[PDB]
């Protein structure tokens, strides 16, 4: 398709992978008696071996010279599903933990003892601010608006130049 | 000098507290359980086994006789039988609820709430309402809950032992004579 | 369970402990009803 | 299936041998979930 | 009079203290301003002398902080017998020990980790395990699995108990100091009563349950058919059918008939044939014997009644014209500070631990342990390792006594300061000692690497160009191989087989061996006394040089861990005894290292193998350790390049988390270099440009963030570098061993 | 003998929620305090949000087992199954209708420091009433308590019937029936 591989489910060494690694299963199968749960446990794995080569050879997956899926991460939406989407999704759950962090930072600053709050997390109202930063993405957006999200750097402790 | 009322070569111990302040103080705590655990605990403990022991006991010898139609299993293989089933794993999802609620009764009572030992305040039908039958009442739960405890021991124990459905007694014991006057053997 | 507990419970390490543990718990759930997923 | 009142008898009679001799040790501390082997490894729980 | 004297609920129980985090110190319990708050709490939450000045509570928190240890490890035995009696192979290991490869952990398939489930034999898929439980339960009798479960769920009732016990004794009866300080009862009843009655008890076991099932089990009885203990520890008539002297009684004990008891009581010594370790009928005789020994010695010191001795009077006796007034103040010292105590006991135990290693080996005492290559190695390198570890903690807490509890009042011109008073020659002449010793055993290698590569193999220090034999180890050997029949005539047999005599094999591989020693066993215990020696330079000179020194006269007043005295006098840097410990975990690191690569090298290469029918004996590396060991490039080649295939070719096995862990330890290993190379004021000013990138953001936290202190940077550093060299090692020495044996 | 016990349970003391102004206060059924924790007006909200959605849920449950919408693609009448049998952009369309219904019902009201800043807002009460049955201030307590029970109860039948479709693998009313069917 793209750099010079082929999908996967059209791939004579991705195919022989499947098979060696099936071999290999079966060779150690021997050592286990029909019914016990050593060769049920074995039975299991081997089904989850095909079923992950299977579903890698549906998912169009590409796979190079040695057999292996190779992820094309340009932006192509052929392959959105190997970068675009998982990172969009990271994205989003990484901006609502920093918005829970900053938020609470926010309350305990304005607590009696902050300094104590730091250790000792109010949990009510922790629960809150991380379950109110699903929405981080038009909250930290009016905070730009209304200027409270950047201190002035005037502002802001600064070593002698 | 105060002697316990059932071991009167002991002295009291101090921790029991005063004579009387729960219903069956007869002083009986040769080992002194009262110094290492608080009193309050062991009492909410006492009567938990109690309650338990008595359902358990009459469990045992209701399922020696009559058993509902989807369990055909016998009392002592009834356990495995209903784990394998599943039965067992909802008593103890429900009975696991009831007790995370009477642990935090526990709790509480034990930092001051002020609940009594093991008053959880069930009186549906209205025994004991008078305050003047309460204390009887609850000498009375002790005394049957700590004779349970005996009877379902010797239930189970006996059981496995001789292999009989609900006396709990050997062939011997239940066909032969056991008020014979004439002279006995070698074996029974 | 008296306030000091919950307080206790609520300190810092305890705290990242079990939400750490909630997270490595939700992880590898979704690795075994969802195993081997290298692309979306 | 069978509710029991509804569309089957309710308290069944349970089935009982009448009477016996005493069961060996062995034969039950062999069987026993704590004092045997294979007792042991079923004695686990199952999902 | 010695008596118990205990304070009635002295704390009262709440989680008031457990919410309130820094409440033991007195600068903690203010609360966090800066980051270095929360590494302090961790840093002095142990240290109770300075957290509390009383002694006696002192004494009270060491006392139930040890019931606290015990019960942790209760729950690892705990652990240990309740796996092996669910997620193992027991049975099947002990129906055919030499085939089954000893497994008593299972991985959850999730992420493919399921391969790690390797075939261990026995129809049973699981991790191997190395620690040598499953011959320690053999040679304890255990035969079934109901046994395991059994004693498991004792183990966490005794557990719980020792949690009960830490609870109560300061919560609710404390005991006093007065208490505490009975010494001369605390050994009495550690001799007789802990010590001499758990030999006793264990002789009683072992010759009423041991002796039986294991005699029947050489014999060939399957464990089934093996009569239950409960039944032999009764029935004499079977007793008395297995050893004959069972029939006469326990009058042949209490009259001086001890010879009757000849059969089931021996020292036959050398190794059982058939399991291929010590006789069990040996250990018993062995265990009876010190038990007697030790409730004889702890009748010796004084109690309630009249006899006895006085440890005080017993050192104040001991004085001569060059030690001045001799012992004199070291029973008081003893008494009042638990550091010294602390630094004594840690160094017998870990030199202990040490002499264990060294004796395991050499006497496999449990049975089919021999022949287990992968149980040896990693028995004798972790107690080698445990052992440098406690004589290092031994050194610290020296220094800490030294810093703290000394006082020139109490020890005047006694042997602490006659030491003190000429500490500087002390450590000069152990300098030179140093020197000397490394110069001459390194240089001999580096000699023969030399005239490797120059190719002049006639001038090399080899056993063929200029031999430097051991002759005194040599000489050692010969008289400890006759002795059995001139100096210990009622021994049939040597002590260890090391020294000499026959080969003794079980199966086809070699259980113990002669071990030769030549030019290279020469080197290389050379080279262990060198790294000895410095370490104990860096340790003595770290506990003497606590109070003060020529450069800092005030040391003592900066305290035991500071991080300096400044840039001055050209620099003040790591002169603390604290400092001193920290290199000194370094040299120990290298000296238990180089002991564990000779042992795994001399072990491969000239005594584990097989032994065929004829006699064929062939060893794992084929004896290249004579003449490969005598050269840095051998040991680089032959050992390290050359055993690390089997960790490296892991992968896509059950050795592969192995090789996972060889790669993680070596990341942390370098990533301790970090800590240890660089300083806290550039880290300090790249956390304060962080801090501006987050108080642009409004997110700058109240709690400030620092760079790690000094010491803790420090710290960091040599913890990382241990567990990274540690965990290398590890991994490397469990796949090789494990994939060859 | 404690002085304030839970009116729901007499053997534990009273929880913050049981001397509160909600409607169905006067149970003061929390054994797990959890109304200590939780703001008892966002667990309200939330309460009556989660009944209000399970109730639609237990009656588009009970009758897409019996009812199609006529030729609407991959119906199946266990509603399990016949998620993923529908089309994927039904699902999409319903969620996005749903997100545009709160984020507008709840516009900067989204936190627990957010929403109930006003004094007037109540545990609830978004303004959804077009029949006006509320007007009528007689029965306001009645319709409230019997909000707060049909949805609670409706949340326990709906996970009820969820669970006893995956136990059984076939729609609800036909369990039902395999249950209530000859020996
Ligand atoms: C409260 C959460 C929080 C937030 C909002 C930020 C925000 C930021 N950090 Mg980070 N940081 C945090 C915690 C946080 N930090 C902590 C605890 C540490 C100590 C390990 C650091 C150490 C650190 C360094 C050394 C650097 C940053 C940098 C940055 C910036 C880039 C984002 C990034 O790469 O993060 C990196 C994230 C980490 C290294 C680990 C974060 C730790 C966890 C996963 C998150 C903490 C969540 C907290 C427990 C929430 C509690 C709330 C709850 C009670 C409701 C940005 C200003 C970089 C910068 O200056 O860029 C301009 C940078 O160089 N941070
Ligand atoms: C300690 C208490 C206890 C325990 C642990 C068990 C456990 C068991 N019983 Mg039960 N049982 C008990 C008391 C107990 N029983 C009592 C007091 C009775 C007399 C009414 C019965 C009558 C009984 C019968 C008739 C049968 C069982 C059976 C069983 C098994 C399945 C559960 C079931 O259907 O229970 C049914 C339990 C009840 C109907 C009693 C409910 C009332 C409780 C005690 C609360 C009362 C206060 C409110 C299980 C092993 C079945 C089995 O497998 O038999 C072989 C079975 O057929 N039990
Ligand atoms: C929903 C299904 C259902 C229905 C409609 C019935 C109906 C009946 N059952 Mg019941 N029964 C059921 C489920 C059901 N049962 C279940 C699941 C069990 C197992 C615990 C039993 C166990 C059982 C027994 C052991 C007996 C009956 C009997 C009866 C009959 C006597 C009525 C009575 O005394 O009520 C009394 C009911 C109450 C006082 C209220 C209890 C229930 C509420 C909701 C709480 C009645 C026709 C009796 C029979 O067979 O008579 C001929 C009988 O002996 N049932
Ligand atoms: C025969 C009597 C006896 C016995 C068996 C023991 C045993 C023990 N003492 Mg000792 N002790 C004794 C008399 C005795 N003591 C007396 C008379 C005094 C007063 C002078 C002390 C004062 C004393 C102190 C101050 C301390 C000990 C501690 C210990 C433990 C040492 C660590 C160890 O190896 O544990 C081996 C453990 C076992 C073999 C398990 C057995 C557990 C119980 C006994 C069952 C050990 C359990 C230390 C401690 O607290 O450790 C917990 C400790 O710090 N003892
Ligand atoms: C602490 C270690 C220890 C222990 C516990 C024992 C225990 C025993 N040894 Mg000894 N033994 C030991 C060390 C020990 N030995 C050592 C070091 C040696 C080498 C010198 C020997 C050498 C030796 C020999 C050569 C023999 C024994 C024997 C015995 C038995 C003696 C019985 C007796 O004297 O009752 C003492 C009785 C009392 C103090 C009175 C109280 C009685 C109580 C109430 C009875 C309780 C019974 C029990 C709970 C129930 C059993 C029921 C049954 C149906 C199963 C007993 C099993 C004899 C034996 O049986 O060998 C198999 C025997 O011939 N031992
Ligand atoms: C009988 C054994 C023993 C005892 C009772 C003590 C007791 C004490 N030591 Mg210690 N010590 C010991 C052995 C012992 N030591 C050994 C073997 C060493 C040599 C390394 C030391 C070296 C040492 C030093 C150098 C110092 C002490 C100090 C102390 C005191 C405070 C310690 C503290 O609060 O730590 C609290 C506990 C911690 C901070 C946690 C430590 C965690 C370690 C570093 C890492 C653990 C790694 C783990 C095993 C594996 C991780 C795996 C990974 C994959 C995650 C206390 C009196 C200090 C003192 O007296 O200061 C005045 C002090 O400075 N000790
Ligand atoms: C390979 C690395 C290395 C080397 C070579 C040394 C060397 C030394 N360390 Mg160690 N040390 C190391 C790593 C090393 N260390 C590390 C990583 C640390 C940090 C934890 C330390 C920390 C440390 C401390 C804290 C101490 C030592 C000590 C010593 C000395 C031991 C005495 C000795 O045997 O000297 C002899 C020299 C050698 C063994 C090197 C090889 C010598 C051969 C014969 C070559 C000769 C060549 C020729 C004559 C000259 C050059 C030829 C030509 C170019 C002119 C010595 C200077 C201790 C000391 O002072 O000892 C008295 C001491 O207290 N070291
Ligand atoms: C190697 C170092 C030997 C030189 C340093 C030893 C100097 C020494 O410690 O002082 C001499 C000292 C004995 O001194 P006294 O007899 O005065 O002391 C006996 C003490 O036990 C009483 O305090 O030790 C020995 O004799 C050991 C001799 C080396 C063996
Ligand atoms: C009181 C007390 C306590 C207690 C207690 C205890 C021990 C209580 C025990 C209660 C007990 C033992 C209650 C059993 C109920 C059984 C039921 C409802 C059975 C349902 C059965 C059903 C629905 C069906 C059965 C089937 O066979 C049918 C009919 C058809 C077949 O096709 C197969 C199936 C399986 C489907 C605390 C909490 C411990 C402490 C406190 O201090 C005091
Ligand atoms: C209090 C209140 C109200 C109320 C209420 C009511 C009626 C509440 C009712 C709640 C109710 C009815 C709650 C049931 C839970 C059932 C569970 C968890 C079952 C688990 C079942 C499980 C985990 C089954 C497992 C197994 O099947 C598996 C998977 C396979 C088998 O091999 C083994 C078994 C059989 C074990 C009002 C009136 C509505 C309003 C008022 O204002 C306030
Ligand atoms: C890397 C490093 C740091 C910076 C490293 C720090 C502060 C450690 C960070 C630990 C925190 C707790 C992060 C742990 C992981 C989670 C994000 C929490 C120092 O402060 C330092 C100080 C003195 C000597 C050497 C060094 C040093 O090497
Ligand atoms: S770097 Fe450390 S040891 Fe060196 S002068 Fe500075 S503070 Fe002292």
């Amino acid at each position: 398709d793209v750099s010079g591989l082929t999908p996967c489910k059209d791939s004579a060494v991705f195919k022989k992978r499947l098979d060696g690694s099936v071999k290999k299963l079966q060779a150690r199968l021997a050592n286990y008696t029909e019914g016990t749960p050593a060769y049920l446990a074995l039975e299991q794995q081997i089904d989850q071996t095909k079923a992950r080569f299977a579903k890698y050879g549906d998912k169009g997956l590409l796979c190079g010279a040695d057999g292996l899926p190779h992820l094309i991460a340009d932006g192509r939406p052929d392959h959105a599903g190997e970068f675009v989407i998982p990172a969009f999704g990271f994205l989003y759950i990484a901006g609502w933990i920093g918005w829970a962090g900053r938020s609470y930072l926010q309350f305990s600053k304005k607590t009696d003892k902050p300094n104590e709050n730091e250790i000792i997390i109010n949990v009510p109202v922790a629960l809150g601010m991380m379950s109110g930063a699903f929405l981080w993405p038009l909250a930290a957006w009016k905070e730009l608006i209304n200027g409270q999200l950047l201190v002035p750097g005037d502002e802001v402790t600064v070593s002698p130049r | 000098v105060v002697y316990s009322e059932a071991l009167p070569f002991l002295v009291r111990r101090e921790s029991l507290g005063p004579v009387g302040a729960l219903v069956g103080d007869v002083g009986f705590d040769p080992l002194g359980f009262t110094e290492i655990l608080p009193l309050a605990w062991l009492r909410e403990a006492e009567i938990k086994h109690c309650r338990t022991a008595m359902l358990a006991t009459f469990g045992f010898a209701f399922t020696d006789f009559w058993h509902f139609p989807g369990f055909d299993y016998t009392t002592l293989e009834a356990h495995d039988a209903v784990i394998a089933q599943g039965g067992m794993s909802q008593l103890l999802l429900w009975i696991g609820l009831l007790e995370v609620f009477s642990a935090i009764s526990i709790d509480q009572m034990l930092r001051g709430s002020g609940r009594e030992p093991g008053d959880y305040g069930f009186d549906p039908l209205g025994f004991a309402s008078d305050p003047a039958k309460k204390a009887d009442l609850q000498m009375k739960e002790l005394a049957n809950g700590r004779l349970a405890m005996f009877a379902f021991g010797g239930f189970v124990t006996q059981s496995v032992l001789t292999g009989n459905t609900f006396p709990y007694l050997f062939d011997y014991q239940t066909a032969g004579d056991i008020v014979a006057i004439a002279a006995q053997g070698a074996s029974p | 369970m008296s306030k000091d507990l919950l307080k206790y419970l609520s300190t810092a390490p305890v705290l990242l402990t079990a939400w750490m543990s909630l997270t490595a718990g939700m992880i590898i759930e979704i690795q075994r009803f969802f195993p081997d997923s290298l692309s979306f | 299936m069978t509710i029991p009142g509804l569309n089957a008898p309710g308290l069944v009679p349970a089935t009982k041998k009448p009477a016996g001799a005493k069961p060996s040790f062995e034969s039950y501390r062999d069987t026993s979930h704590f004092w045997s082997s294979q007792g042991i490894m079923d004695s686990v729980p199952k999902v | 009079k010695v008596r118990v004297i205990v304070d009635k609920d002295p704390v009262a129980t709440s989680f008031e203290k457990w919410a309130q985090p820094g409440h033991f110190s007195r600068t903690l319990a203010k609360g966090p301003k800066t980051t270095t708050w929360i590494w302090n709490l961790h840093a002095d939450a142990h240290d109770f002398d300075s957290q509390t000045s009383s002694l006696e509570d002192i004494s009270r928190k060491i006392f139930s902080a040890h019931f606290g240890q015990l019960a942790i490890i209760f729950l690892w035995v705990s652990q240990a017998y309740f796996h092996g009696a669910r997620f193992s192979n027991y049975s099947a290991w002990l129906l055919n020990p030499t085939s089954i490869k000893p497994s008593a952990q299972v991985v959850w398939p999730v992420v493919g980790q399921e391969i790690l489930n390797g075939d261990v034999g026995g129809g049973f898929s699981g991790v191997q395990i190395t620690s040598g439980v499953f011959q320690m339960w053999r040679a304890s009798g255990i035969t079934n699995e109901t046994e395991l479960y059994w004693t498991a769920m004792g183990g966490l009732m005794m557990s719980a108990l020792m949690v009960f016990a830490g609870w109560f004794h300061y919560h609710k009866a404390a005991p006093k100091l007065e208490w505490f300080q009975n010494v001369e009862s605390m050994m009495n009843h550690h001799l007789a009563g802990l010590l001499g009655l758990g030999c006793l008890s264990w002789s009683g076991h072992q010759i009423h349950i041991s002796l039986p099932i294991n005699k029947l089990l050489d014999a060939g009885v399957a464990p089934q058919e093996i009569p239950l203990p409960h039944e032999l520890l009764f029935n004499q008539d079977l007793m008395a059918q297995l050893y004959p002297s069972f029939k006469k009684g326990l009058l042949p004990f209490f009259t001086l008939n001890w010879g009757e008891y000849s059969d089931f009581l021996t020292f036959k010594g050398g190794l059982n044939p058939i399991t291929g370790s010590l006789w069990l009928s040996d250990t018993a005789h062995h265990h009876l014997a010190l038990a007697v020994l030790f409730i004889f010695a702890g009748h010796m010191y004084r109690t309630n009644w009249g006899i006895g001795h006085s440890m005080k009077e017993i050192l104040e006796a001991h004085k001569g014209p060059l030690t001045g007034e001799g012992h004199k103040g070291l029973y008081e010292i003893l008494t009042t500070s638990w550091h010294a105590q602390l630094a004594i006991n840690l160094a017998m135990m870990g030199s202990l631990s040490i002499i264990v290693a060294h004796h395991m080996y050499a006497m496999p005492p449990y049975p089919y342990i021999a022949v287990d290559y992968p149980t040896q190695l990693s028995l004798f390198t972790h107690h080698m390792w445990i052992g440098g570890f406690c004589v290092c903690g031994a050194a610290a807490h020296g220094a800490i006594f030294m810093v703290r509890d000394y006082s020139p009042v109490q020890s005047y011109n006694n042997l602490l300061d006659r030491v003190l008073r000429h500490r500087d020659a002390i450590i000069s002449h152990l300098n030179w000692v140093c020197i000397f010793l490394g110069t001459h055993s390194f240089g001999l290698y580096i000699h023969n690497d030399t005239m490797r590569a120059l190719g002049r193999p006639q001038d090399m220090f080899s056993d063929k160009a200029i031999q430097l034999q051991p002759i005194f180890a040599k000489w050692v050997q010969s008289l400890h191989t006759l002795a059995p029949g001139n100096t210990a005539p009622n021994s049939l047999a040597t002590a260890s087989y090391a020294f000499g005599g026959d080969v003794v094999a079980v199966n086809g591989k070699i259980a113990m061996m002669p071990i030769q020693l030549g030019t290279a066993d020469f080197l290389v215990h050379h080279i262990h006394a060198f790294t000895i020696h410095v370490t104990v330079l860096i340790l003595l000179k770290g506990v003497l040089f606590a109070r003060s020194s020529r450069l800092i006269p005030d040391k003592a007043n900066l305290g035991f861990r500071f991080p300096c005295d400044g840039p001055g006098r050209g620099g003040t840097c790591q002169v603390s005894a604290w400092d001193h410990i920290f290199l000194g975990l370094f040299w120990m690191y290298n000296c238990i290292s180089v002991v564990i690569f000779h042992f795994s090298w001399k072990m491969q290469s000239d005594v584990w193998g097989t032994i065929s029918e004829k006699g064929k004996i062939t060893h794992i590396t084929g004896g290249n350790f004579a003449n490969s060991a005598l050269t840095i490039n051998g040991w680089l080649r032959d050992f390290l390049w050359s055993q690390a295939s089997q960790v490296i070719q892991s992968y896509g096995s059950a050795l592969s988390a192995y090789g996972i862990i060889f790669l993680g330890a070596h990341f942390i290993w370098a990533f301790s270099l970090m800590f240890l190379f660089s300083g806290r004021g550039y880290w300090q000013e790249l956390i304060e440009s962080v801090v501006w990138a987050h108080n642009k953001l409004k997110l700058a936290p109240a709690i400030q963030p620092r760079a790690l202190s000094i010491t803790q940077g420090r710290a960091v550093g040599l913890a990382h570098y241990l567990l990274g060299g540690i965990g290398t090692t590890w991994s490397f020495f469990l796949a090789r061993i494990i994939s060859v044996g | 003998a404690i002085s304030k016990p839970s009116n729901a349970m007499p053997f534990l003391t009273a929880p913050p929620c049981q001397s509160s102004k909600l409607p169905g206060a006067e149970t003061g059924f929390d054994p797990l305090y959890l109304s200590e924790f939780i703001d008892i007006k966002w667990a309200r909200e939330a309460e009556l949000k989660h009944g209000r959605i399970c109730m639609l849920a237990t009656v588009g449950y009970i009758m897409q087992e019996f009812f199609s919408l006529p030729g609407y693609p991959g119906y199946t009448p266990n509603p399990i199954e016949a998620v993923s049998s529908t089309p994927p952009e039904a699902l999409a369309q319903i969620v996005l209708v749903l997100s545009i219904i709160e984020f507008n019902s709840n516009k900067d009201k989204w936190t627990m420091d957010t929403m109930f800043t006003d004094p007037a807002r109540e545990p609830g009460n978004l303004g959804f009433d077009p029949l006006k049955f509320g007007e009528n201030k007689e029965t306001r307590e009645r319709l409230a308590m019997a909000e707060l029970k049909n949805g609670r109860l409706a949340m326990i039948a709906f996970s009820g019937m969820i669970h006893q479709t995956f136990v059984t693998g076939k729609p609800l009313f036909a369990s039902l029936n395999d249950i209530f069917s000859s020996p």
